[PDB]
Order: structure tokens, then sequence, then C-alpha cells
């Protein structure tokens, strides 16, 4: 109850949203519109749907492209922690919670399952994923259906369904010769594809150039 | 007296050749062509007599016992001779069934013991098989020959003596099971597929192979739980047939 007016009163102030944006990931150094932009993200925004016919989504989906070294995974381990419902996964491999739905006998209960994606289980909450430029076929296809339609189609053994995938989805990844080129442009410098890249509302670049005062402050950080 | 009464009308049914029938020609050819099998149309039966047909559809192994008979009598009044070499004669059905055409997914218990009419493709198939139906056996202590009919395998005689069997004097007919599958032409596309059992014996062990699109018209009925103190309740659907064709 108290906490109500406690946020009330808060919202009255008139730095706020300053205040807001430097709360994010406290220990990380600089990047202010990363903060900034993850913070859009996770206030999130409103779907609208004139009658049955055209849909509209409200999440704000985040890409982060960046030079090695450049703590890019500790934004999202933040986000995970932060966040009530979230989800993360790697594309290299060996991950906890899979990115593609299938039906098999669980190894520790020994019983007929259906597991869903990570997409699935991130329904209304967020999805992290990192090395985003190492998928498969597969991931990207069910990614690509996930972030167009909202939604996974599965007909596998006998099973055919249609769930529901609103989520918000933020990612990390490296570019293509392990240095970003300015000369070129950003398509030409990832591996994924121009249809992938139109879904994220949001497109953040990082590199690592030399300026010794913010090395300095770094360092002593 | 039930029983009586369809032996007799299905004689009856038979003795059509002062009535431009055709069954009679089919008896001479059969008996020329050394086939002891019939295929008699389910329409014919049912323009001729409906309440006869509709009692054989309703409750097959009772009416095909004395329809079996009925043909004995009438290969026998034929041609004695002939009816000698086979004990029985059977029986196979042709015609439009209509309600009773059933596919491997629609079969449920409604259609036991009853005649049902079956399309699909053939997916397992097992060896053929012997079955014993007589036994000869020789005693060489006392040189006596004992019979036994079949529908416990004897060992010693009556003062224990041992006893030889002879193969040769034994009667053993052809059985073998096949497994019939619903088209995947016709089953609704995301679902799992339905099988039949179907056993066969005598002349038709050898009309069927894997891979092939069959017809099967049959009697359905279920097994006896096997032996035991306590039953589950629950009974295996076996059909058992009695015309294959190549569609
Ligand atoms: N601004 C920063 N403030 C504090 N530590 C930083 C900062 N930038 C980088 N680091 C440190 O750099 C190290 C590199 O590891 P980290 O997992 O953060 O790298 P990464 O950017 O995800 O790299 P990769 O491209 O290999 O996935 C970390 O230990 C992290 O603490
Ligand atoms: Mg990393």
């Amino acid at each position: 109850d108290e906490d109500v007016k406690m946020i009330t009163s808060l919202s009255k102030d008139q730095q706020i949203g300053e205040k807001i944006f430097a709360s994010i990931a406290p220990s990380i150094y600089g990047h202010e519109d990363i903060k900034r932009g993850l913070a859009l993200a996770l206030f999130g925004g409103e779907p609208k749907n004139p009658g049955g016919k055209h849909k509209v989504r409200g999440d704000i989906n985040v890409l982060l492209c960046g030079d090695p070294g450049t703590a890019k995974s500790q934004f999202l381990k933040y986000i995970e922690k932060v966040s009530s419902r979230a989800i993360f996964t790697t594309g290299q491999g060996a991950s906890a919670v899979g990115l593609t739905a299938y039906v098999q006998r669980h190894p520790v209960s020994r019983e007929w399952t259906l597991e869903a994606g990570a997409l699935v289980l991130a329904d209304r909450g967020v999805c992290l994923i990192d090395e985003f430029d190492k998928m498969n076929d597969q991931d990207r296809t069910s990614i690509h259906e996930a972030m167009e339609q909202q939604s996974i189609s599965i007909s596998k053994a006998g099973i055919v369904t249609s769930l529901q995938a609103r989520c918000t989805v933020i990612a990390a990844a490296n570019p293509i010769g392990g240095r970003y080129d300015p000369s070129l442009t950003f398509s030409e410098n990832v591996d994924l594809t121009e249809p992938i890249i139109s879904r994220f509302d949001i497109l953040c670049v990082v590199r690592d150039t030399v300026d010794p005062v913010q090395d300095e402050m770094l360092a002593r950080f | 007296v039930e029983l009586r009464e369809a032996q007799r009308d299905y004689l009856d049914f038979l003795d059509d050749e002062e009535d431009q029938g055709i069954y009679q020609s089919k008896v001479r050819e059969l008996i020329s062509d050394n086939q002891y099998r019939l295929i008699v149309n389910v329409n014919d039966l049912r323009r001729k007599n409906e309440k006869r047909a509709n009692r054989l559809l309703n409750n097959a192994f009772e009416e095909l016992v004395a329809f079996q008979r009925a043909l004995k009598d009438f290969v026998a009044s034929i041609d004695a001779t002939y009816a000698k070499q086979y004990e029985e004669f059977y029986v196979g059905l042709e015609g439009s069934f209509g309600s009773k055409h059933v596919s491997p997914r629609t079969l449920t218990s409604c259609f036991l013991s009853c005649v049902v009419c079956v399309e699909g493709i053939v997916t397992k198939c097992s060896l053929v098989r012997p079955k014993v139906v007589r036994s000869v056996h020789y005693c060489p202590a006392t040189k006596k020959t004992i019979e036994r009919r079949y529908s416990v395998y004897p060992t010693k005689d009556e003062e224990n003596n041992p006893l030889e069997t002879e193969y040769g004097l034994s009667v053993y007919k052809d059985h073998q099971t096949i497994t019939i599958q619903e088209m995947p032409e016709k089953a609704p596309a995301g679902q799992l597929p339905r099988s039949v059992d179907v056993i066969l014996d005598d002349d038709l062990v050898d009309k069927a192979k894997p891979g092939d699109r069959v017809q099967v018209v049959g009697t359905y009925r279920c097994l006896p739980g096997k032996k035991g103190g306590y039953t589950s309740g629950t009974f295996r659907t076996v059909l058992i047939a009695c015309n294959v064709k190549q569609m």
C-alpha cells in the first residue's frame, strides 16, 4: 500500500528518468545510450489490434554488435537478474534451455513430455541470446517465425499445435572479421540477413577505439 | 429349430437351375477345377432372402456354419465322390455391404460377431505354419494304433509302452497372420495410423504380400482372456478373413 504512494512520490521527481537510466548496470562503466535503450526496451509499449485483422506488437527488440572485450554479456546477465521472467540462451550450443520445441522422454523424470523452446517459455517475458551469429538453420527459422508471426507451430509425432511466443528479444553479436569496419554498412559487417535485422527496433554498435583517459578510468574501476 | 430352418433356407437358395441360376455351373466349375471354395454375392442373397442376409450379417458364426453344412450337402448330392477328399468346404462373400463397409480407423465394438469389409495396405506378414487337425500314433510293443482329433499330446500307452508318431498319417492345414494399415491417402493429415490383424487359413495364405493394397471380407471377433485367477476385462480383437481381393 505504502509502496504505491512511494512510487507516485518518486514519479513527481523532476529527474526520475535520468535516475532510472543511471540505475541500470551499476557495475558497467560508460555506455549510457545502451542503458537508455535497455530501459526503453524493459518498460515496453502497448500492442494494438483494430478489430481482428491488423496486429501491431509493442515489444522493443534490442540487438547489440560489438568488438570482443566490450562487456556485452554483463548487460545480458544484469537484465536476466533484474527481469522477473527472463530466459538466457547461447547460440554456440550445449545450452541449458533449447531454442526449438521437441517431444521426448525426459532423462530425469523418464516421462513423455513436449518441451517448447525458450521463446515459448518466455511468453510475456524477456529472451536473451548470446553468440547470435553462431546459430544454425533451425534456430534461425524459429527466431524468424517467432519475431514475425509471434507464434510457433509444431507438427511432430502426431501432435499439431500452435503456441504464443509474445516475448522481447535482446541479442548480442560480434562482427564478421572480428573488428567493426566503419567503411562498410552494418548489414555487411554481420553474418545475419537483412530480414532478421529488420525485426530489431534498436541496433547498438560498440567499438574499441583507444582513448587513454577512458582506458585509465576503466582500468581503475 | 432355428439352425435347421437356416440350413433349409440355404439349401433352397442354391437350387436355381430351373430359375436361370448360375451357382450350379459355378459348383460344376469348382469340381472341375479342384477348388473347394465358393463366392456368393451378398446382393443376390439379399434380393432373394432379406431376412437370411440380415441374420448372416448380424450373426456370422452360426449362419456361416449352417451355410457350410448346406454346401457340403449340395456337393454331396452332386458328386459324393468329390466330397470324400475334403472334410468341409469354405465360403467366400462378395457384394455391397453398405453400413458395414468399415475402414480400419472406424472399426468399433458395435461390429462384433458380424461380417465386415475393409480396404487397406499390407505392412506385416508372417511365415506360413502348419496346424494339426488329426494325430495318429502307433505302439511297437503291442502293434496298436490310436487316433486323436483336435478342434494334450499323448506319449505313452496304457501299460507305459512308448508311442511312435506317424507324421505322414496326420493332417495339417496352413496358417498365416497379416497386418492391414489404413491407406495414407485417406487418413487425416498429422495423425498416427491404425492397424488391424487378420488370420489367413487354407488356400488364402499366399494371396497377400507386404506393401500391397487389398480388400478383405471377414468376421470380427474377440479373443478370450487367457488362463488366470484375475482378468483385466480387456480382450484383443482379431479379424478372421473369408475372402481377400487384389483391388
Ligand atoms: N566497461 C567495463 N566495465 C567493467 N568491466 C568491463 C568493462 N568492459 C569490459 N569489462 C570486463 O571485460 C571482461 C571481458 O569479459 P566479458 O564477458 O565482459 O566480455 P564480452 O564483451 O562478452 O566478450 P566476448 O566478445 O568474448 O563474448 C569482463 O571481465 C568485464 O568485467
Ligand atoms: Mg560474452
